[PDB]
């Protein structure tokens, strides 16, 4: 009798690891020049036809699926670091990946988990440290600086995403929109209008809160589409002809209470309308429906009416404008009421968005940006959730890191010079971390064409004992101090990159056999 | 109407994709592909007209470029993976003409003139050279194998190639070589270093005799009669009516058989040789039983055609009849010895023959079938590379100089030229980048860098400094001794014009039976 | 547009990493297979033969590749074996290696051309280093040389167990045929000693015979089995019911002479038998057939005919007992005549039965002697493992006494020519200083196949043997330490001639050679095509 159930097989020792490894080589080769202001794009079709299009390497490796081990964990790490930081994903899956291929050889010979694994944590320990103790910083809590400084880490994160003509435009841009909202830092409270048409420089940040026009019934257009000091009552109130409570019955016997009761329906309406136009608002907006009576009435009345506006909206609305959600008007006061100094019923490209400005207060902001293709006002779009995520994690630590390959030459280097004190297999184990440590610049530099070897040995030199911070340009081709060109980025992305690197090393290298079901829950 | 224009749009780019798919196999630099073809076989390759060759294509563009380039190795031999490249970029050039309104017959006028212009600019570019003058055929030769793969042992391939042209025929005036004259063997195994030459030729059949393997001094002997019992060419049967009779056949059969031996003993013969042959072949047992007892070798079972090179060699000659079979017509050789290859068959390689030889033949060998492949067409281009050198003596230095200078000189020409014709010519000049281009790319190379380099220097008028690979430039290349014949460039230009003048006029295709 | 190829093109490093994966995929699959710790692969055929086999040749050449670069290594492997026979297993692990590190140095965008220059020049100076930095004596050995050098060929094989008997037994054969070819210099005809087999009872129940041992038996127990001189007769002629010739029809109107052309169908044959018996006889021995009138005439003279007899045996055993090839009894002229003068010189001959089955056997042939080994064992497929095991040995040999040269192994020439070359390789200082220093570094697999094939701890012995060469190298004060090499008798670094582990230094120059030709050969391939099928 067979030992297992029929169908199951299993791999062992050292080809299940090479075949592990392998896999993690051909995962890894898929995005091999996606990082880098020169970055050239990718794309994949699914059977539904909607094409996606991107170079942010986690959102691709979301985009791929696999079913070795080793790949899917080298997925949902990408889906962690994106998760927590939101760029570089290329950069850790691709350095997990060569650190891997770099200790292959060494199964096939004397070498066991337990040093390989302990060199690799004791070396993202002191790596991390490393990190911590020379990353720089503004360290001058004047708001000029940090807001520079902002909008630099904002073109660093752009020095390797699409866009490179508006890395400044668009990095005020991005740095003021956050800078109109509170200490908590929601990200609820970001609008995002894509706007068909329109050049890419035409994108805007909207002070107050714009949002769609829905759709409305008849007896519209004779409301007054301009105000210049509206105030706003933000409901969630129906203002349609409903039964009471869905179950209310009515049990009568003759004509006049039926009027009666009808009228007293009109009557409960119009006293809502009279409440809500004494009140003194001058628009309403709310999830709930807005019956054809009320419209009706407020263009009448000279007053603006909306409903079934989306939750979000209403939330930016109350978050900036001043006021606050009522699901009552029996109430209905001052304090309530928002204010504002500007609508209007404004058209953006063919659109109908109510636009709400002049409000003195705002916490919430909605971008209008400009485009002529849904994919690539989606890119653009998911670069500006990555700045903002960036942004937003660096905002609570102003410390960061030169960009263009200088810190990760700094750290290599740092391996290597102090790898000739450790001991044996772990020092050669370790030296083997320190050459896998030395991939990413000489990546970017092959991504444009260059003879990354030579571009490595000079770079390499000048850090020996001539100065750091020396980075590496594309326009000029050559090795300085790029430090100073300001291309820096946060410190806890390397401590983050470093934690997943040291844990899937840990991991893979960690295996050692499988056993397949015959998988019949299919 | 327009679809003939599309038609004639869809041709020219089937052409220059076809064209491109070659585009890492030229020059000095150039890299071998692979073509496993759909039989159990497969060929490393590097020669342009072999590649186009196992191509088993269906559309027409691509085989008129396939015979183009047989025409081009028949006229000159190496290297036609250029040729495909400049048709192409001329059909590239002449689709901006077409857009631009000019007509096909005009556009074949203007291709004809530029092929006037173009003559004379290589004709004045280049320089006589000297018969006999080792440096130069040496170099270009030379040269032409750096197109190939076997470019490690140039040292080695070089001299066996020129000590070829020098004793096969005489430098006074031939004006064109007979190739049939130098022969070639290829074998499974040894290595490139076991190759090497013989004045003398070798032959593949072992002595059926190991008493003796190999003679020195012999009178060597060939024969291509039979040699079997008494048969007439016309049918027959001998009636045997008693014993005494069948002793009388048995004894008379034996004493015919010695008779013969005995006559080409007599004539002082040392070794014999027959000829193949069917339906009552030469050769019998009792033949080999007499010539063991005196001392003679033979081989058997020889080719028909292959008597010249035999008797030039040695100097024996054929005869079908013992009369005439006479002992001044011994071919008197050294030494005939046999070889081994360890393990890998036995040989007989015929050295120091009296008789005036005007036939070579060198052998090759290698780890596999290949590289010897390879080796072969590398030897043989290179050859033709001589045989037009000694055709007619000019030469003209490589680096990327003769088609930068055309296109330059074409540039002024157009800028001294009015008329529709005056954009055509522009086109033209516009149209020898691409080789440059292609040699510095392939170079690892930044292309605009050098060859605006190039085209710069050849704007100074100053020559001798084109394209160099280890320089990394443009620099000399009368010390690169980068050199090839004028002759090569003339025909390549020449037949490729030609081409594209029938491919400008063709615009119609229909499919037939 | 699209390319009218028709076929399938790939591009880039893919075909490369294939070729790798290629060179990768078989080469461990043989990798158990060489050394003095070599374990057996089995191999059963698809017709149900299982097969046992060590050395690497025998074991690729039964497997079906359809990737073209494995079937090159796959000729590669049998040309090694074709004219050296030793590393049977080695070249192809080392030629795959050896593509790993290019095809990686290759993706650190270096030009093919600097690599292959140096895959060419590092060939070169590797077997000029081997030439002179290595030379030592042979002729402090001699008789006994012979002895360690079968003992490392058996080393990976099945006898490894019972070299003493064996290595004696085979250096004798070796000195039982040693012939002369340029009359200066000695000689020796391969394939020329006939090693016959039978599954016996033992490996130590196989005997080696001071004389010839045919496939052949008596033809019938009435001839005598044990002649007492023999003079023998070889003969080609056909001694069947002689036919005179093809071409000849009778036609009698007179019956008379009829009946007696039947005599005469006898006669002829007849009358050189009393011919062929004219001069006492002992053996006949022919290729043709014998039929009932020679047998009841040879039983009549006591002379031993056998029938069915083979070609190259016989003219190895004509001249070994001086005896001659006779096809006809006819003279320089029309006289067919038997001589007494030429008749094969020995002993006796005796048809012997080994196991259960009997032969023809031949002692002593005169004025010489000859070498054949019976070849006994427990079954069929280990007595074929011996005869594999035995061949390749004597080609060892062979190639030792034609070049009286030799240096001592075990990894001994690996770490030697890893330290110099790695120690080496300044006359460059440029990309190709690089390439040297990989071939210095890919030397390591030797070691490293050895080691694992052995359970040694590969790291410390290649760091110990590494640093006694390089000590050497560079302080040529104490050079003593280059003559030391690994032994996995139990993995130490010793002076590899106690163990007398000794291999000719030619075959490690014929392996380099072929494999960096190969390495370069494909190091100058870069894409593929594959066209349609037929």
């Amino acid at each position: 009798v067979i030992l297992l159930k029929e169908g199951t097989d299993s791999s062992q020792g050292i080809p299940q690891l090479v075949s592990n490894i392998s896999a993690c080589q051909v995962i890894a080769e898929a995005v091999r020049t996606t990082l880098g202001p020169r970055g050239m794009d990718k794309l994949i079709v699914d059977g539904r036809g909607k094409a996606t299009i991107s170079n942010d390497g986690a959102t691709i490796l979301k985009l791929l699926d696999v079913v070795h081990p080793a790949a899917k964990t080298l997925v949902d790490i990408a889906k962690s670091q994106d998760a927590e930081v939101g760029d570089g994903t290329t950069s850790v899956t691709l350095l997990a990946a060569e650190f891997l291929k770099q200790v292959k050889p060494y199964v096939e010979e004397g070498l066991h988990p337990q040093i390989i694994i302990r060199a690799f944590r004791t070396a993202t320990q002191l790596a991390v440290n490393k990190i911590k103790e020379i990353a720089v910083t503004v360290k001058k809590a004047d708001k000029v600086e940090q807001r520079k400084l902002l909008e630099k880490c904002a073109m660093t994160a752009l020095s390797s995403k699409l866009i490179s003509q508006q890395k400044a435009f668009f990095a005020k841009m991005v740095v003021d929109a956050v800078m109109m909202l509170d200490d908590l830092l929601q990200l609820k409270m970001i609008g995002i209008k894509k706007v068909q048409g329109g050049a890419l420089e035409d994108s805007q940040l909207v002070a107050g809160v714009a949002f769609k026009k829905t759709f409305s019934y008849a007896g519209f257009e004779m409301q007054p589409k301009k105000y210049h000091n509206p105030k706003i009552a933000l409901l969630n109130v129906e203002l349609e002809l409903k039964a009471e409570k869905d179950n209310a019955e009515i049990r009568v016997h003759t004509v006049e209470d039926y009027q009666a009761i009808v009228d007293a329906e009109w009557n409960i309406l119009y006293d809502k309308l009279e409440k809500i136009h004494h009140s003194g608002a001058k628009v309403v907006l709310s999830k709930l429906p807005i019956g054809d009576v009320a419209t009706q009435y407020f263009a009448d009345r000279d007053m603006f009416c909306a409903g079934r506006v989306p939750e979000e909206d209403l939330k930016r609305t109350m978050m900036a404008c001043g006021g606050s959600i009522q699901t009552s008007v029996n109430a209905l006061s001052a304090d309530v009421l928002g204010r504002c100094q500007v609508f209007e019923e404004t058209q953006i490209g063919g659109e109908r968005y109510n636009f709400f400005t002049g409000c003195p207060k705002a916490k919430t902001c909605t971008f209008i940006l400009r485009g002529g293709a849904e994919q690539f006002m989606e890119e653009t779009e998911r670069s500006l959730h990555d700045a903002i995520m960036i942004v937003r994690r660096a905002i609570k630590n102003d410390s960061v890191v030169a960009g263009g390959g200088a810190i990760e030459m700094e750290l290599s280097k740092y391996l290597r010079d102090y790898s000739r004190t450790i001991p044996g297999k772990q020092q050669l184990l370790i030296g083997a971390y320190a050459k896998a440590l030395e991939i990413i610049p000489r990546q970017l530099c092959d991504n444009a064409g260059f003879d990354a070897t030579n571009i490595l040995n000079k770079l390499r030199a000048r850090h020996a004992q001539g100065g750091t911070w020396y980075g590496v340009d594309i326009n000029n081709e050559d090795i300085a101090d790029n430090f100073e060109a300001f291309v820096w980025e946060p410190a806890m992305v390397r401590i983050n990159a470093l934690t997943a690197a040291s844990e899937a090393a840990c991991l893979i290298v960690s295996v050692d056999e499988t056993i397949k079901n015959p998988r019949s829950t299919v | 109407r327009d679809k003939p224009a599309q038609i004639r749009f869809s041709n020219i780019s089937a052409a220059k994709a076809v064209a491109d798919a070659i585009r890492t196999s030229l020059g000095p630099k150039g890299m071998d592909k692979m073509i496993q073809d759909g039989k159990g076989d497969v060929t490393i390759t590097n020669d342009g007209a072999t590649i186009l060759k196992q191509m088993q294509v269906l559309h027409p563009a691509a085989r008129m470029l396939v015979e183009l380039s047989k025409a081009q190795d028949i006229e000159a031999g190496d290297g036609t993976t250029s040729v495909v490249i400049i048709a192409g970029s001329l059909l590239d050039s002449c689709t901006k003409l077409l857009q631009k309104g000019i007509h096909p017959t005009i556009i074949s006028e203007s291709f004809q003139k530029a092929l006037e212009k173009g003559i004379e600019i290589l004709t004045d570019m280049s320089r006589p050279v000297e018969l006999s003058d080792r440096e130069t055929l040496l170099n270009s030769a030379t040269t032409s194998l750096n197109s190939k793969v076997v470019s490690q042992y140039s040292s080695l391939l070089s001299p066996m190639s020129v000590n070829a042209v020098m004793k096969v025929i005489d430098p006074a005036t031939a004006t064109s070589v007979d190739l049939r004259d130098i022969k070639i063997v290829k074998k499974l195994g040894g290595t490139i270093d076991d190759c090497e030459l013989v004045e003398g030729l070798v032959l593949t059949q072992k002595v059926s005799n190991s008493g003796i393997t190999r003679v020195e001094k012999a009178k060597i002997g060939l024969i291509q009669f039979c040699l079997s019992a008494p048969k007439t060419d016309m049918d027959n049967q001998i009636v045997v009516s008693d014993y005494a009779q069948m002793d009388r056949v048995l004894r008379e059969e034996r004493a015919y058989i010695l008779n013969l031996v005995k006559q080409i003993k007599k004539t002082g013969c040392n070794v014999l040789l027959i000829q193949k042959s069917i339906l009552r072949d030469a050769l019998s047992d009792l033949a080999l039983h007499f010539l063991n007892k005196m001392k003679i070798m033979v081989i058997k079972d020889i080719e028909r055609e292959d008597i010249e090179f035999i008797c030039k060699t040695i100097g024996t000659k054929p005869v079908a009849h013992i009369d005439q079979f006479t002992a001044d017509m011994l071919g008197s050789a050294e030494l005939a010895e046999e070889v081994n290859l360890n393990g890998s068959g036995k040989l007989l390689k015929i050295t120091g023959c009296a008789s005036p030889g005007k036939t070579v033949t060198i052998v090759v060998r290698g780890s596999n079938k290949l590289v010897i492949e390879e080796a072969e067409r590398s030897i043989h281009d290179a050859l033709c590379v001589i045989r037009c050198l000694v055709k007619k003596r000019a030469l003209i230095a490589g680096g990327g100089a003769p088609e930068i200078e055309l296109a330059l000189r074409l540039t002024e020409y157009s800028r001294t030229l009015s008329g529709m014709e005056s954009y055509c010519v522009r086109a033209f000049a516009d149209a020898m980048e691409v080789i440059p281009s292609t040699l510095a790319e392939n170079a690892g190379l930044n292309p605009i860098s050098t060859v605006t380099e190039l085209r710069n220097r050849h704007a100074q008028g100053e020559k001798t400094a084109g394209i160099n690979v280890r320089k990394g430039g443009i620099s000399n290349i009368l010390e690169e001794l980068v050199v090839q014949p004028l002759l090569v460039s003339v025909s390549a230009l020449t037949l490729a014009t030609e081409t594209v003048r029938s491919i400008l006029k063709i615009d119609d295709v229909v499919n037939t039976r | 547009g699209p390319l009218s190829v028709f076929g399938d093109r790939s591009t880039g490093e893919t075909i490369r990493s294939q070729n790798v994966m290629a060179a990768a995929s078989i080469a461990n699959i043989v990798k158990s297979s060489l050394g003095p710790v070599g374990l057996d692969k089995m191999l059963v055929d698809d017709i149900g033969d299982v097969t046992i086999t060590n050395d690497g040749a025998t074991i690729l050449k039964l497997l079906e590749v359809e990737h073209p670069a494995a079937k090159v290594l796959c000729e590669l492997a049998d040309l090694q074996d074709k004219e050296v026979g030793d590393g049977t297993t080695s070249v192809v692990i080392i030629a795959a290696e050896l593509l790993k590190n290019a095809d990686e140095l290759v993706k650190q965008k270096i030009h093919p051309t600097s690599v292959i220059s140096g895959y060419r020049l590092a060939c070169k100076e590797a077997v000029r280093y081997i030439n002179e930095n290595l030379i030592v004596n042979t002729d402090e050995l001699g008789r006994d040389c012979l002895i360690n050098a079968a003992k490392t060929s058996m080393s990976s094989k099945i006898i490894g167990i019972n070299g003493d008997f064996f290595a004696n037994m085979v250096v004798d054969a070796v000195l039982a045929i040693k012939y002369t070819d340029i009359r200066g210099q000695p000689r020796y005809p391969v394939n020329s000693v006939n090693i016959l087999k039978a599954h016996g009872r033992s490996q130590m129940e196989s005997m080696l015979i001071s004389g010839y041992a045919l496939n052949c038996v008596v033809g019938s127990q009435g001839m005598p089995k044990r002649i007492v001189n023999a003079k023998i007769a070889c003969l080609d002629f056909s001694l069947q019911k002689t036919k005179m010739k093809l071409g000849v029809q009778v036609v009698i109107t007179d019956p008379e002479k009829l009946d007696q052309i039947r005599q005469r169908e006898s006669d002829i044959t007849k009358e050189r038998i009393q011919k062929i018996l004219a001069t006492g006889a002992n053996v006949i021995l022919t290729t043709g057939g014998i039929d009932d009138m020679c047998l009841k005439y040879f039983v009549e003279a006591g002379a031993m005919a056998v029938r069915r007899v083979l070609k190259r045996d016989l003219k190895r055993i004509a001249k070994a007992s001086g005896a001659t090839i006779l096809s006809t009894l006819a003279n320089l002229e029309g006289e067919e005549t038997f001589e007494a003068a030429m008749l094969g010189q020995a002993e006796e001959v005796v048809q012997e039965r080994i196991c259960d089955d009997e032969l023809i056997l031949i002692k002593n042939t005169k004025a010489r002697t000859s070498a054949s080994i019976i070849l006994r064992g427990a079954n069929d497929f280990m007595c074929d493992e011996m005869e594999r095991s035995l061949h390749d040995a004597l080609c060892v040999v062979k190639r030792v006494l034609e070049s009286k040269s030799v240096v001592p192994g075990g990894g001994a020439v690996e770490a030697a020519l890893s330290i110099y070359l790695e120690n080496y390789a300044t006359s460059m200082g440029s990309r190709e200083q690089l390439a040297i220093a990989e071939f210095a570094r890919s030397l390591l697999v030797i070691p490293n196949t050895l080691a694992v094939n052995a359970a040694q701890d590969s790291t410390d012995l290649v760091a110990k043997l590494r640093a006694f060469h390089n000590e050497a190298q560079v302080n040529p004060e104490r050079k003593n330490l280059k003559w030391i090499g690994l032994d996995l008798s139990n993995g130490k670094p010793r002076d590899n001639k106690q163990a007398g582990v000794f291999e000719p230094t030619i075959v490690k120059v014929k392996s380099l050679k072929f494999a960096t030709e190969a390495a370069i050969t494909i190091l100058r391939i870069d894409d593929l095509i594959k066209l349609h099928p037929e």
